[PDB]
């Protein structure tokens, strides 16, 4: 759970030390941060069904075999449909989850730490969740320095996936 | 039983057993050895009944099960098997019987003041004794499946 | 920094001289010394990794660490350090578990033995938040213990966990001690309703054992030995 | 951690006889049948990750409470590790039936692991109708003869079931 | 191990669902309070020693068996190490109140610390009254105003006290 | 390099101790394991070429969206045909090489240790290996105990990838 | 607890991995050994009283002081005798253990790993069993192969011996 | 237990109780919280005891175990386990009265006739109560075990 | 791990006085006898090998049931490390008696080795009876006179039996 206080009390604790001016400054910092980051995770939470279902609808779009061949993995019943907007939703839910701890922390825990082993055991390719992402960072909508810290965290579950 | 309930029903009347009535204990005398047959098959596979109809009831009413009802659990769920496995049990006994009075008398007079004493919906213990009688009527013949879907008729009415 | 207050060391298999000669039920060992392939490293760093925290995923792997393993730079001791100080380790292991219940786990896998007492791992607790992880690991590996049994460049292991000419010798520490405690647990809200089970767990009523019954005592009597 | 032969070795070590006839002749047919033993050993080693797999996505579809979020398997992390946990008891059950003993499963699995289950708040039952299934799929897989010649695998069908149901109990 | 923040993201991650407005807004008022929460942080850090050496000042006038000889805290290296562990307490009091929850103070004191004194032989009552006397010395220290700005100082009086009466009960 | 008896002298090299005569139980072993497996590694090596278009042609049977798409992880032009029937040839020669060795040492070291990370950085399914090793031991056209441990050696690298 | 199949499920688990092809060659190995070698332990065990007494009296004869002086370390008196043939038949049954298990794990883990300190703390030269499994290595009475794992298992105890 | 007695005693001597037996009931009121120590050492720790005890009973007398003998088989030997187990919590009931009327009086008065109805030597019942009483005297301070001895003493006593 | 001397000063510390003279004539009378504790401790030393031969000796004649198969004591590995365990108990008696206490003898063995003993299926008996045979044969090998000049042992006596004592009741 890699998020500022957290790792700064961390780090004081190691050192085996009081809290100084550094922690503050983090602190400071940190304020600044969410003073935008939770209204903006307030609107990626009242964007969130329309962004799953353009997501899941472009990556069809992208990759068009996994609803054509037959294939517990593929998309192509509708179960696969239901199972693969619900991890969707989870993608997008970890990302609103990041920006209001304000850290990598909850999709390092959540996410990151067993995909890879999962997607080589239930061959998954990870392209399919870059390009679901890469659809919600175009198209989440927000503007400014939130946006771009959205598009930070977008982009690190991009490169963790590949 | 029967023969309770005729004895009782002239008893009450200060008159004997009305012939009718004798024919009526005789016929059910002669329906004995097919009673005990339903009874041995109710009886000798009570595991897979009672395993069977727990798992179509926690298929179609899963809130029970869920956290925040009653049967949430390890042992809540063994509970609650155990009393499927009550009722299978009075339904035997009601089969041997020939009259729900067994049933009745002992498992059915104050079940909904029970149930509400525990937190229980009565719905679902009725679904409990739905799949019972759906796994039951499965594993019989005919009349066999009819003479026993009479007694988990009863049990599901006495319910609601 | 005042000293360790001093503990009594209880009997174990470790603080015997033990005559034992090579058998499957002793631990393999790894040293760098006898290995010099990149696949007899790469078998060394997946030991090290099974030893120190039970299965190593892609993300915990340290390239780093691992990198400077097979030049020859670090030594394996100094590898045992970086995955002891390594993030996810504290996170695993240092950040769920206690304070105490930490330093016994972290003292069964590096030592590899079992405290010898619940005072022993209340004695080496105080280094951790008095010092720092850093410093206590520090305190950890350059032990008599340490140094005399694995050294350098031997990835440590359970020592004399199972005994010669026995059946069954001791529940190795990584299925024995968890990853987090039972406060852990407590804080997930762990024990979860399992509905589809109590429909197998359930037998009849009349087929359960009673206080007059003597189906409770009959696993004991199985399991007491009667000689002949 | 016995072979069937250190078995046989420890019990007539304990008598403090020599090994009687019976056994070795007993000895002679196990020495004929462990290869008969192997055969089904390496068809169902050469298929584990798919077993695994399998038994895994039977499982989760049975129980969706544990991919339900706040459920035991729900973290990626966790889901990883229940992954691991699965094949780790099927790793033992192939050496168990290796070595034709199940000492060896025992040693390195059993008396631990139903604690730690315990200790950690995962469902027992879970990962018990999930050895059920693998085992199940096990056999399955083992059974079907592809391109083997003919043989009986009866008796080890016997003994990789009683490894699986020994197994899924000690789990619990 | 938690924030304020990860404190809501672990109980919306466990509802499965987004987090709703009015968390988002008591996280903004958190967030508007936070640097509130912790300039009062700040003055209690900058006076630890005083506040600790006045509580052993006090205890020890209080219970003068702890320094009589056979008393717990009596031997000079006893005493360094009952200093210590106040220091202690009081350190992780003041992480718990820069993190904003309770969580890290129960993590690395509260579950060992009761047991240890038990084991040891330390009177858990003195040390629960030396946290007690601390406690209350923090927050006098904290609540006076010398050359800041005025604020709601109040409300973080209570998260204080919460902290440190939490602390006394985990020790008993 | 698990090799039996590099694993031998590893095992008595650990212990301790000289060689025992369970050294020797897994000499005659290996060398009735070789007595055919040298001769089915020469087989396969007269077989390999035709193996190797034919595995390529059912992958892209297979999946025949590599073929369409334009990228190059993709074999839609010429090159990615030319480097994706060399990682083909790769995998038979891995296959003939643990063949000689008698154990799953050279794959293990020569394809094995690293492959999950490759196919993460560089897009490629391994699924579309797993298609090509199936078709190899389908259509090797061995018989016996050699066809068995060559179909053993293969289902290893298919468990390797997924 | 040094036996084949043993230490071949120690070196996979020690991996980490599941069993190879190299397991296996060691398993047609073992079984080879084992079909001659079970044989031979019958055979053994069929000549074992006279190989015991054979080789007690050898004993006696090779060092005659034994029979001479008093003491309770030398055979002198009679249970000196029982106790001493007691353990000529102790090596003999090891002997056969170690056939049957088809290597030197039995008596690596019943005779050889206290032998020493035994010796030394009971004033017993090791010559005297030297001496003895000479004599049994000499007058077993085998032929061929079995002839010479039993050589080799007894060869194996003298130099565990001196 | 210690007042049933004093007032049995005092009843019928049609007398009140005396000032002596007075402050022996306050006596054993004060002693009353060593007794539920010693209570609480021998319920927590029933599993060792019998286990160690019945482990220790027929390593010293095996012929009951052996075929012939009374407790001869699984369920033979779970029955004596189980009548082991009787006898300590009789002995937990003794500790806590201050007397042995609990123990007597469940389970010692027709005990010779009930041993001898079912075919059971009462001396390896007695020494089974021996190892018991060295198991639990084995397990506690110097004068909790002898105040434990003393009912455990009682038992083999009122065997032979 | 105390001297008679260190006992002295902790009981004189919990006291939190300073040593009475009585405790002083004690101890002075404990430096004149000090030298006589150990010439005796020393040629208890110098015969240690054969005691413990001596008393496995006895003890293996005495019960059979460990030297037959099956046994605790049967096997070369177990009945070497049978050897041990006694040298063990041997050297740690020796030890008390050198630094004129048992709370060497009581930190180094005696709380531990009565649940190893259990855990590990050892008779605590036949051990028991071991080390009271060869603390019998130790003082009968230290109370004899072959060139020493002659004195009065019977405090040391009383000491060394009284250690043995506490070893095999430690044992059980
Ligand atoms: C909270 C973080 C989190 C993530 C990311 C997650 C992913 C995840 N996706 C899974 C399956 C799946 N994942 C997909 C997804 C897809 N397949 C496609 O064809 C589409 C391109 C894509 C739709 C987005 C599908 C269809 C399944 C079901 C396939 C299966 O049986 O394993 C599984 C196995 C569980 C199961 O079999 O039902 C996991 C653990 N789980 C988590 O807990
Ligand atoms: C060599 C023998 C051996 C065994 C058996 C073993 C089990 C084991 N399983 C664990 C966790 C686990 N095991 C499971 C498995 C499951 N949970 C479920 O929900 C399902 C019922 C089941 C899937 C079949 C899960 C989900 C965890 C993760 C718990 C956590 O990380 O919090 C842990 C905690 C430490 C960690 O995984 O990283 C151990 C020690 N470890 C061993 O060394
Ligand atoms: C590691 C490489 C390797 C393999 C693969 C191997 C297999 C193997 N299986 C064999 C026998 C056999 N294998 C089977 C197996 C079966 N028959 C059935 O009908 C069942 C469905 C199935 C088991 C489930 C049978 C029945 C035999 C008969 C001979 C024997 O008992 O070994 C034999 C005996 C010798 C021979 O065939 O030349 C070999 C070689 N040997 C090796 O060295
Ligand atoms: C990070 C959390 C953490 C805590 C809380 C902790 C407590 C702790 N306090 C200890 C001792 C102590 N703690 C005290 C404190 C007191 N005793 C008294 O008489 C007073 C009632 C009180 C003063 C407030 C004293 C006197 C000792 C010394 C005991 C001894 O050395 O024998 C010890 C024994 C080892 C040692 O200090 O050097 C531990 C482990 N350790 C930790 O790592
Ligand atoms: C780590 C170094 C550091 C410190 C020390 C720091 C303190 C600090 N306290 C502030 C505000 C404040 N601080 C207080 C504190 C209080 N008012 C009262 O009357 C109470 C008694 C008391 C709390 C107990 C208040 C009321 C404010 C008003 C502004 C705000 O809400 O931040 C601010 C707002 C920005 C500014 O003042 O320029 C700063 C900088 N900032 C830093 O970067
Ligand atoms: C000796 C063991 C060994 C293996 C297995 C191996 C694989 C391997 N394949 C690679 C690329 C590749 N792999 C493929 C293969 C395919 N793509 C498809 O569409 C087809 C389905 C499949 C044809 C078999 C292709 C087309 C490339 C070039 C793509 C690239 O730029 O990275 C690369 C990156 C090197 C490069 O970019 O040229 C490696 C390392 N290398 C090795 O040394
Ligand atoms: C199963 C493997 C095994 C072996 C090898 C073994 C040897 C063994 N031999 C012993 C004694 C002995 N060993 C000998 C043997 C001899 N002395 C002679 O003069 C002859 C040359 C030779 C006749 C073979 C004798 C006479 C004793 C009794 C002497 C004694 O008191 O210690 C003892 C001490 C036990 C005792 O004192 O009775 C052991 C442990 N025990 C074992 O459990
Ligand atoms: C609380 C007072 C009390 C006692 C004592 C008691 C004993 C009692 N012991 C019984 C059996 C038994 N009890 C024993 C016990 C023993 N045989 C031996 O050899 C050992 C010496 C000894 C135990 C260590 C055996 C073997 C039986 C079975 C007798 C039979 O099956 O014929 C039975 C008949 C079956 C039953 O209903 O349990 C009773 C009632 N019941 C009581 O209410
Ligand atoms: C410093 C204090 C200390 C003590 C006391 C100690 C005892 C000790 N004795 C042991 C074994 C043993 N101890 C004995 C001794 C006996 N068993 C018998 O049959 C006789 C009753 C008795 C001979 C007097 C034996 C036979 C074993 C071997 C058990 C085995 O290896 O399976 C073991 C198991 C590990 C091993 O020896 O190699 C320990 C830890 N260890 C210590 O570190
Ligand atoms: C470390 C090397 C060393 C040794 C061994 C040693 C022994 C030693 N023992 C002595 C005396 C003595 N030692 C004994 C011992 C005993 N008498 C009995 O009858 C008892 C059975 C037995 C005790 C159990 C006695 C009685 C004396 C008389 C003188 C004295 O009190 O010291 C003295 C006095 C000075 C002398 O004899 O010249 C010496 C030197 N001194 C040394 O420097």
């Amino acid at each position: 759970m890699k998020t500022p206080l957290t790792e700064a009390v961390a780090l004081a604790d190691s050192q085996g030390r009081f809290l100084s001016n550094t922690e503050l400054q983090y602190l400071y910092g940190r304020l600044r941060q969410g003073a935008f980051a939770l209204e903006a995770a307030q609107t990626l939470t009242a964007k969130a069904d329309t962004l799953v279902n353009g997501a899941a609808q472009a990556v069809y779009s992208k990759f068009p075999y996994t609803t054509s061949t037959p294939g517990n993995n593929f998309a192509a019943d509708q179960r696969g449909k239901d199972k693969c907007a619900r991890d969707i939703g989870y993608y997008l839910r970890m990302v609103t989850y990041c920006l209001v701890a304000g850290g990598t922390g909850p999709m390092d825990e959540y996410l990151i730490a067993g995909v890879d082993e999962i997607n080589r055991t239930f061959d998954l390719s990870p392209s399919w969740y870059v390009e679901a992402l890469k659809h919600i960072k175009a198209n989440h909508g927000l503007t400014g320095d939130a946006a771009t810290e959205t598009n930070n965290y977008i982009d690190y579950a991009i490169n963790a996936l590949s | 039983s029967i023969v309770t309930k005729s004895i009782v029903n002239a008893d009450a009347e200060a008159r004997y057993l009305s012939p009718g009535e004798l024919d009526r204990i005789k016929a059910f005398v002669t329906s004995g050895e097919s009673r005990l047959r339903i009874a041995e098959t109710l009886t000798g596979s009570r595991e897979r009944i009672i395993k069977s109809a727990g798992d179509a009831l926690f298929q179609k009413r899963p809130d029970v099960v869920s956290p925040g009802g009653n049967a949430y659990g390890e042992e809540m769920t063994a509970t609650c098997l155990r009393d499927m496995d009550y009722y299978l049990r009075l339904i035997t006994y009601g089969v041997v019987a020939g009259d729900v009075t067994p049933i009745e008398e002992i498992g059915l007079v104050g079940v909904r003041e029970m149930y509400k004493s525990l937190g229980t919906p009565v719905d679902a213990v009725a679904q409990a004794v739905r799949e019972m009688k759906a796994v039951a009527t499965g594993m019989m013949s005919g009349d066999d499946a009819a003479e026993a879907g009479a007694y988990f008729d009863y049990v599901i009415g006495a319910m609601e | 920094t005042i000293p360790l207050l001093q503990y009594a060391p209880s009997s174990q298999n470790t603080r015997v001289a033990g005559y034992t000669v090579g058998g499957d039920e002793q631990p393999f060992v790894f040293t760098t010394d006898n290995v010099i392939s990149d696949s007899d490293f790469d078998v060394l760093i997946n030991a090290a990794y099974r030893q120190i925290f039970f299965h190593a995923f892609k993300c915990d792997r340290q390239q780093l660490l691992e990198s400077q393993l097979r030049n020859g730079q670090i030594t394996v001791r100094d590898f045992i350090r970086g995955l002891l100080l390594s993030e996810t380790f504290i996170d695993s292991f240092y950040n769920k578990n206690s304070n105490y219940r930490f330093v016994e786990q972290c003292i069964q896998r590096v030592l590899g033995r079992d405290p010898f007492s619940e005072q022993e791992k209340i004695a080496w607790s105080i280094v951790i938040c008095t010092k720092g992880l850093a410093a206590f690991v520090d305190q950890l590996l350059n032990t008599d213990e340490y140094m005399e049994n694995f050294g350098y460049d031997t990835v440590p292991y359970q020592r004399r966990r199972s005994l010669a000419s026995r059946e069954q010798g001791e529940i190795p520490f990584n299925i024995k001690s968890p990853r987090y405690d039972a406060y852990y647990r407590s804080q997930l809200g762990f024990p979860q309703v399992v509905w589809q089970n109590a429909v197998r767990r359930f037998r009849t009523p009349d087929r359960v054992p009673q206080a007059g019954d003597p189906a409770l005592f009959l696993n004991m009597a199985r399991s007491a030995q009667i000689p002949k | 951690m016995f072979d069937i032969f250190t078995r046989v070795v420890s019990q007539a070590d304990a008598r403090g006889e020599f090994i009687s006839s019976d056994k070795l002749e007993a000895l002679k047919k196990v020495v004929a049948e462990g290869t008969k033993r192997s055969d089904a050993v390496s068809r169902m080693t050469n298929n584990a990750s798919s077993i695994v797999t399998n038994a895994a996505r039977q499982l989760f579809a049975d129980q969706p409470q544990l991919i339900a979020p706040g459920g035991n398997a729900y973290t990626n992390r966790r889901m990883a590790a229940c992954l691991r946990d699965m094949e780790i008891i099927l790793r033992y059950v192939t050496y168990a039936t290796f070595t034709g003993d199940a000492s060896v499963l025992n040693d390195r699995c059993l008396n631990g692991l139903r604690e730690t289950y315990v200790a950690l708040g995962v469902p027992g039952a879970s990962v018990a109708a999930g050895v059920r299934a693998m085992g199940k799929a096990a056999v399955a897989i083992v059974m079907d003869p592809a391109g083997v010649t003919s043989g009986d695998c009866s008796s080890l069908q016997q003994e990789i079931e009683l490894y699986f149901e020994t197994a899924a109990k000690a789990v619990e």
